[PDB]
RNA sequence: UGCUUCUGGGUCGGGGUUUCGUACGUAGCAGAGCAGCUGCUGCGAUCUAUUGAAAGUCAGCCCUCGACACAAGGGUUUGU
RNA sequence: CCCAUAUCCGCAGCAGGUCUCCAAGGUGAACAGCCUCUGGCAUGUUGGAACAAUGUAGGUAAGGGAAGUCGGCAAGCCGGAUCCGUAACUUCGGGAUAAGGAUUGGCUCUAAGGGCUGGCAGCCGACUUAGAACUGGUGCGGACCAGGGGAAUCCGACUGU
């Protein structure tokens, strides 16, 4: 069970909350890094891009309020590399966040 | 016997309150508050029932020119009762009387406070309304 | 040369410093005098401020303009279950002042008092008092606990408990107990620890140190509010706007002679978090916590002779930022210190009170339980559905 | 003490609840916030405020 | 202040509360009129119903015990 | 080759100075301000975390309204356009946007204002103005842009330096 893959709402609203409008998605992204870390465990933690073009679809202080992720720990392929495990950050477009759970997503 | 209570003063030295009478003024323009001892920088402020000395700057010219004693019987500040209730009003309005606290007309338009009518019998008498 | 116009100084000198409190939980820097003739009681409390409503009664002052009218109050409630007592405490009286002479504990202790032994919970073994507890459970230390207990009835002149508060019964994140120490007043030393002795390991209800429309002093922390300047620490008059190099200052902080400054001149630095002992807090109610009776919860602690609605003391969507109140509360009159969840020491009057308002009964004729969270507008949940109707989400 | 009624919005406001207005031509008027007072006196009808109890009548959505 | 009593906090969800004020779509022989075809079909700000709707709501609001994982750890010191 | 918030002069990759050419769409009177395309850049000699005082630069404030201060300094008010209206005084040119009012959105219409081919017919067209109905929680120069006014006294005619 060290390769899983589960699904989150982040509720990004109280994370960026109070933040200046220029800092207000450059924090969403740190705060989605480590929101991956907390229930991951992995320091390894790799944002697809697309995630981070969901996060600034709306400019630099309209962020999202909520965000669906999937977060995939997988194994690290660089021998090179301190962690054998990384956490893949994934969007997922929603239309709707209502009674969204947190779900285990199996391949 | 029962003193007034503590309200909100939101008219101080300077304030022009319209003339609610039918002495011949039309706006009164404090120019002190009685019983005020106040301290350095603070300046003297009236509400409804306070008498001040006041002068008509617009209004018949035998008013004109001199200090009158006026009681306030509105303010637009609004003061909080005893039973919690915060009320004011759509002007800010006086009437001019003597030491004795006597008015020197004889009618009032508009409304006047229960604050100011329990203290001067004779204006709460001409009063159309009490609020 | 002498100032130009006179004007009072601003700011009392008498509660210098303004630091931050050294202590979190108020303390008891005088307990009211003792009387031997009056029966055995305890003087102090401890409970914790949920938060503010106003209520409506009917005044009782002759010659008063409200009197026989009804008036708008603001009250603070504060959640006061009942404390346990865990040890006594004996003083001695020395030409020194009291010096603390002999403490002796319970034989139990509940994990939230011995919490408060302790920096780090997680991290301890909680060997707190486990060896000291042995002492009661045999002969040879009982023997020794009574003896304690008799060199106490010889030479020590003021008695006290230890109670502690019960944080599980609260709504709060914090578990550990606030414990403190409560003189014992009323009859002869020995009488003092006979009714001491009786107490180790019970429950006090709030209802048995207080009474209704009692005057009682608040004894807390005050908000605080880090570093101020002097303009909203001291209250001091705003330069003009012309001021170059800042306007919230004092402009002259003292003559060329003394050539000091004097300790008198306001200055910035920490404002609020101040320890303070507000007297004269009149209780307007001392209200039942929650019970389950044949099955069915009760909770109209709110309701009054006049207002029957089956309703508690908390608000509509609780009270904000402390919780639910299903404990026993004391109802004060006006302001007390303290944030919300702050823990209030209540005390008994150091004066004697033979006045008019402190003599008065008070007849509570309506509780304000509207939401604080807003501009609430209804007193109960059953009182807004019958006025909105059926919505979308039903 | 008897429950008023928001001069705008028809909602009964309880003691020590909003503000008591007195206009010059006699009429007291009582508000349950800003709100009501504010809509009150830029003169707006309460009966086109969806939110009111003379919209809720006139259009006879409780009913 | 908190960091295993099948317990703890946390995240998400749900509910309460509260703010604004009635969502998109759909329907309407409601709509000042105008255009094309012989009453119908188009364009049309707005109006009505769905719809006190939709949206937000602790980040320092209140209650859950639904879902999810995590939590029995690590470092530096200290002795009459 | 640079031609200038880094190739020049100011001790320097200095917010200063230093002569020119070309010049898109929208709104608008407009080379105004605001947004965009072509072209260009990486925030101006560093970043991270906090969000105390005191600052610098922006705002908002109940009731009063210059009581502040040497002094209304500062800020604030006014502001576009259309229609109406406009005094003292005057060197008859002005004063004058004197002062003072009303109006302004959206939508659906009505009328008027032309060219070419052969008092008529047909075919083409360019933005304008005026009027009317309807319509929104009276909001409508909705951002931007954008005069506060009056009565006087002294001095110097004015524009210019
Ligand atoms: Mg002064
Ligand atoms: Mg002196
Ligand atoms: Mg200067
Ligand atoms: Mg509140
Ligand atoms: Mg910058
Ligand atoms: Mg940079
Ligand atoms: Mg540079
Ligand atoms: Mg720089
Ligand atoms: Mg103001
Ligand atoms: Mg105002
Ligand atoms: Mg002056
Ligand atoms: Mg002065
Ligand atoms: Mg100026
Ligand atoms: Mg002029
Ligand atoms: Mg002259
Ligand atoms: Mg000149
Ligand atoms: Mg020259």
């Amino acid at each position: 069970n060290e390769v899983v893959t589960r699904e989150y709402t982040i509720n990004i609203h109280k994370r960026i909350h109070g933040v200046g409008f220029k800092k207000r998605a450059p924090r969403a992204l740190k705060e989605i890094r480590k929101f991956a870390m907390k229930e991951m465990g992995t320091p390894d933690v790799r944002i697809d891009t697309r995630l981070n073009k969901a996060v600034w679809a709306k400019g630099i202080r309209n962020v999202p309020y909520r965000i669906r992720v999937r977060l995939s720990r997988k194994r690290n392929e660089d021998e090179d590399s301190p962690n054998k495990l990384y956490t893949l950050v994934t969007y997922v477009p929603v239309t709707t966040f209502k009674n969204l759970q947190t779900v285990n997503v199996d391949e | 016997s029962g003193a007034k209570f503590r309200i909100s003063l939101g008219l101080p030295v300077g304030a022009v309150i319209n003339c609610a009478d039918n002495t011949g003024a039309k706006n009164l323009y404090i120019i002190s508050v009685k019983g005020i001892k106040g301290r350095l920088n603070r300046l003297p402020a009236a509400g409804v029932g306070d008498m001040v000395m006041a002068t008509v700057k617009k209004g018949k010219p035998e008013l004109r020119k001199k200090v009158h004693p006026a009681v306030v019987i509105r303010q637009r500040k609004s003061y909080r009762r005893k039973d919690g209730v915060f009320l004011y009003f759509e002007d800010n309005a006086g009437v001019i009387v003597n030491n004795k606290g006597e008015m020197k007309g004889s009618a009032i338009t508009g409304p006047v406070a229960k604050e100011c009518a329990d203290l001067w019998p004779r204006i709460a008498s001409n009063a159309g309304s009490i609020a | 040369s002498h100032r130009k116009f006179s004007a009072p100084r601003h700011g009392s000198l008498g509660f210098l410093p303004r630091k931050r409190s050294s202590r979190h939980r108020g303390k008891v820097k005088s307990f009211p005098k003792d009387d031997p003739s009056k029966p055995v009681h305890l003087t102090a409390f401890l409970g914790y401020k949920a938060g503010m409503t106003h209520i409506v009664r009917e005044v009782d002052r002759p010659g008063s303009k409200v009197n026989k009218k009804e008036v708008v109050e603001a009250v603070t409630i504060v959640e006061t279950p009942p404390m346990v007592v865990v040890g006594i405490v004996g003083y001695v009286e020395t030409p020194r002042g009291l010096r603390t002479f002999k403490t002796v504990f319970a034989e139990h202790i509940s994990d939230e008092c011995k919490r408060r032994f302790y920096k780090n919970w997680h991290k301890s073994k909680k060997k707190a008092f486990t060896k000291y507890c042995k002492k009661w459970q045999d002969d040879a230390g009982k023997r020794q606990l009574d003896k304690d207990f008799s060199s106490m009835k010889k030479y020590c002149q003021v008695i006290r408990v230890l109670a502690h508060t019960q944080m599980r019964l609260l709504p709060l994140r914090q578990k550990k107990a606030h414990l403190m120490e409560i003189q014992v007043n009323g009859g002869t030393v020995a009488e003092k620890l006979d009714w001491a002795r009786e107490r180790l390991e019970q429950q006090v209800p709030v209802s048995q140190v207080f009474g209704q429309d009692e005057m009682i002093d608040v004894i807390g922390v005050t908000k605080g509010k880090g570093y101020k300047g002097v303009t909203s620490r001291w209250h001091t008059k705003k330069l003009p706007r012309k001021t170059h190099r800042g306007l919230r200052k004092v402009a002259c902080i003292g003559a060329w002679h003394p050539a000091r400054v004097a300790f008198s001149v306001a200055r910035a630095g920490q404002k609020g978090y101040h320890h303070r002992t507000e007297i004269n807090k009149k209780i307007y109610k001392i209200g039942q916590g929650y019970l389950i009776k044949d099955g069915k919860l009760i909770k109209n602690n709110a309701s009054t002779d006049y207002d029957l609605s089956d309703k508690s003391i908390n608000p509509l969507g609780g009270f904000v930022h402390y919780g639910e109140v299903t404990n026993d509360f004391v109802m004060l009159k006006g302001c007390v210190v303290g944030t919300k969840k702050r823990v209030l020491t209540l005390r008994k009057s150091l004066l004697v009170q033979t006045k008019r308002r402190a003599l008065e009964k008070i007849d509570l004729k309506f509780i304000d339980t509207t939401s604080k969270f807003g501009h609430g507008r209804f007193q109960t949940v059953e009182e807004k559905k019958a006025f909105m109707g059926p919505l979308k989400k039903d | 003490m008897k429950v008023e009624l928001c001069s705008f919005s028809g909602y009964k406001i309880y003691p020590g609840h909003g503000r008591r207005y007195a206009r010059t031509d006699g009429k007291v008027f009582q508000f349950l916030n800003a709100k009501c007072e504010s809509a009150f006196l830029s003169k707006r009808n309460p009966r086109q405020i969806n939110w009111t109890v003379l919209y809720r009548r006139k259009h006879k959505k409780g009913q």
